[PDB]
């Protein structure tokens, strides 16, 4: 799972 | 890279088989994860039967075909070899870090590199090569000049083209170059391979320049490594926040993948977008969460 950019 | 009639399909198929089988053992204890072996040779099959489908009546035009004449090939030679590593392996086979072990994980990502070549070559069944959109106009151009529509090509006739636009400094890098590339392992270069390097390397301007800075003298890229095996990789520094690795995404063919360590010790994994991954790298220094490339002290200035 990708999680959305810092 | 020989004929392909239909003898010779069922003849990959019943190696594919017998790679499931082998893959199917509990001591192996694979996880679900994209490569998945299990998925990606009933899935290959099923999308070779649709191929099949569409050429009833025109077999001869598809066994004649360049591109899947060598697909076959290697899919042949990868099955094998895939055989091969069990049966020589042995009980390393189910050793977690083992060398046999981590070779079986690179030709998964193959296969799956195989299978989103043979999709992007084949949508819907039937041969769409000579027609592949390029993404890049730029590299577009450059493809088109030097190989028309061809599909594939020879690394050494994509080198040398290469060069003339593109000047490779020398042999080692010329084959760094190589195995960035080939994802399917194969010594060709396919449209859809070119494709996906000159999208994770562009601009097409800075073409080699870029691939160096990012890959050639980067620590933190990672050639090859799956999502489990990025987030093996920095449970050593789950004490160390701002630790990173970055690759290619497996399912998203031509993005970005960055693996990061947070300082609530979680191991988090995301795609760049509308961000070329220079600028995601530089911002995630600035920002303090891209700080130290595979768990070093020292990051790569990327201005
Ligand atoms: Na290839």
């Amino acid at each position: 799972e990708y999680t959305e950019g810092p | 890279p020989g004929t392909v009639d239909k003898k010779m399909v069922e003849k990959c198929w019943k190696l594919m088989d017998k790679v499931v089988r082998l893959c199917q053992n509990p001591k192996l204890a694979l996880k679900n994860s994209p490569p998945y072996i299990l998925d990606l040779l009933p899935d290959t099959y099923q999308h070779l039967r649709t191929i099949l489908s569409r050429y009833e009546g025109k077999m001869e035009t598809l066994g004649e075909n360049e591109y899947f004449r060598v697909f076959m090939e290697n899919l042949m030679k990868k099955t094998k070899q895939t055989i091969s590593l069990f049966k020589e392996g042995k009980e390393r086979m189910y050793e977690e870090n083992s060398q046999p072990r981590r070779n079986l994980t690179k030709l998964s990502l193959i296969f799956s590199h195989m299978l989103a070549e043979l999709k992007g070559i084949f949508p819907s069944g039937l041969f769409q090569g000579d027609t592949f959109r390029i993404t890049k106009a730029d590299a577009a151009e450059f493809w088109r000049k030097a190989f028309g529509e061809k599909t594939i090509v020879p690394w050494k006739s994509f080198r040398q083209a290469l060069h003339e636009v593109h000047p490779i400094s020398s042999g080692l890098e010329a084959m760094a170059l190589k195995s960035t590339i080939d994802l399917t392992c194969n010594d060709y270069i396919s449209v859809f391979e070119f494709d996906i390097f000159t999208r994770l390397f562009q601009p097409w301007s800075s073409l080699l320049r870029n691939w160096n800075s990012l890959a050639v003298t980067h620590p933190g890229y990672m050639a090859f490594l799956t999502y489990d095996e990025v987030k093996a990789r920095l449970q050593k520094f789950i004490h160390k926040p701002g630790s990173y690795i970055f690759r290619l995404s497996c399912t998203r063919l031509g993005q970005w993948a960055i693996g990061y360590v947070t300082a609530d010790g979680n191991i988090l994994q995301t795609i760049p977008h509308n961000k070329p991954l220079f600028q995601a790298l530089i911002d995630g220094f600035r920002e303090g969460f891209y700080l130290f490339p595979d768990g070093r002290n020292q990051n790569p200035d990327l201005t």
